[PDB]
DNA sequence: CCACTGTTACATTGTAACGGCA
DNA sequence: TGCCGTTACAATGTAACAGTGG
């Protein structure tokens, strides 16, 4: 456990990724019936501003299937809500056209090495030939 | 610490020229008993003949 | 010129603007930078130019105008 | 010997001048929350200095 | 400093609750024998009030 | 000149897959 | 294992710049 994990925040989390599923058309819940689909929505609707009874609702209503990812997506805001807070932690995100990419991950894969670690060690192998040559 | 190795340094410096002095002086003394020995065998040859 | 980084940095670093400061003034007392706020303010100084100033010589910044004696 | 504790320094340096620039981020960041809640919540209801 | 820094955060919540309490009032109180005083005046005007 | 288009460099959120660890 | 951090993506939205043609 890196990250200490806070309840009113989570759950507010939660709530909104399910009612973001819900607006997309995702079933949140494990009902086939729509009556009591509906009737389960309308309850998490009204349970706003709620995070001990939204994790109950979750406990009672939640879509089996779902459970894994929300549960990654819950870890993945945590990571990145606590590694915001600083410039070295927070994370720079940018976009390779497809030969650059390919290449890119080519030496990753052959060196073992992340695409952070392969870059860093090709800009210092090209600064230490700069200074071979300076 | 980087003063006090950048001090170590200047003392290293100081004491590695110095050496290359008496390295020079060891150099000089050298040819001279190089000297003294080619004087030593002409006097003996003298002796013998 | 190059004075315009000091000039700017040190109001990012103090919430004055640009012509607020002047030369005369010290920014101890004169701008309201504390003790922590100076020791920060020369810091970021110190990052801003990729350089570095011992403590003796940082000492001597409480004037408006030795922020750039020094860099100049 | 020396040049081993010099790539330690080179260590030591690089560390603070990673701190620095966190320390020189975080003024700047503050500047201007300090300049909006000198409006009497600094004075003493957000400094709860507790 | 480590046994001030103990004593520190008591006797600051006490100076920011003291400072709440007075600045409430309209004096500012200064000893535990003025802080007396101020209890019997106050149960004076209770006195009076009721 | 001016407008509209193409492009880059991000951000923002979500997800699957690894791998560490009790 | 079950959680938890971590990576490498995907999809979309924006700001900013550079081009293009009338
Ligand atoms: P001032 O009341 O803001 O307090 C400043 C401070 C003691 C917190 C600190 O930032 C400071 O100004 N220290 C003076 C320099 C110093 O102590 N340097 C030590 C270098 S190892």
């Amino acid at each position: 456990m890196k990250y200490q994990q806070l309840e009113n925040l989570e759950c507010g989390w939660k709530w909104a990724y399910l009612i973001r599923k819900h607006q997309e058309g995702e079933p949140i819940t494990k009902y086939i019936e729509n009556s009591a689909a509906h009737a389960a929505v309308d309850k998490l609707i009204k349970l706003e501003s709620e995070p001990v009874r939204v994790l109950e609702w979750i406990e009672q209503h939640m879509n089996p299937d779902l459970f894994n990812r929300m549960k990654q997506t819950i870890r993945a805001r945590r990571k990145r809500h606590f590694n915001a807070e600083h410039q070295h932690t927070r994370k720079k995100s940018i976009d390779l056209d497809f030969p650059v990419w390919h290449r890119l991950s080519a030496l990753s894969q052959r060196r073992g090495n992340t695409l952070s670690e392969t870059i860093v060690q090709l800009i210092e192998d090209a600064e230490r030939k700069e200074k071979y040559a300076n | 610490s980087h003063k006090q190795l950048a001090t170590e340094q200047y003392r290293h410096v100081e004491m590695a020229r110095e050496l290359a002095e008496q390295s020079g002086a060891s150099s000089d003394l050298e040819t001279d008993h190089q000297a003294a020995s080619d004087h030593l065998n002409l006097v003996q040859t003298a002796m013998r003949q | 010129t190059i004075e315009e980084r000091v000039k700017k940095i040190i109001g990012e670093q103090l919430g004055v603007k640009q012509e607020e400061v002047t030369n005369n003034a010290s920014f101890v007392e004169d701008l309201g930078a504390d003790s922590l706020d100076t020791v920060e303010l020369v810091m970021a100084l110190e990052e801003e130019f990729d350089t570095e100033i011992p403590d003796e010589e940082a000492e001597k910044i409480t004037t408006v105008q030795a922020a750039i004696d020094y860099i100049n | 010997e020396m040049e081993n504790v010099q790539k330690k320094l080179r260590k030591l340096e690089r560390d603070y001048y990673q701190i620095r620039e966190q320390v020189v981020s975080a003024k700047a960041g503050w500047c201007a929350v300090m300049r909006m809640v000198k409006d009497n919540g600094v004075e003493r209801r957000l400094h709860r200095r507790e | 400093i480590q046994s001030l820094t103990a004593r520190a955060p008591v006797w600051l919540a006490a100076q920011d609750t003291l400072n709440q309490l007075c600045e409430q009032s309209g004096e500012t109180l200064a000893s535990s024998n003025d802080v007396t005083e101020y209890m019997q005046q106050l149960l004076e005007r209770e006195r009076e009030a009721t």
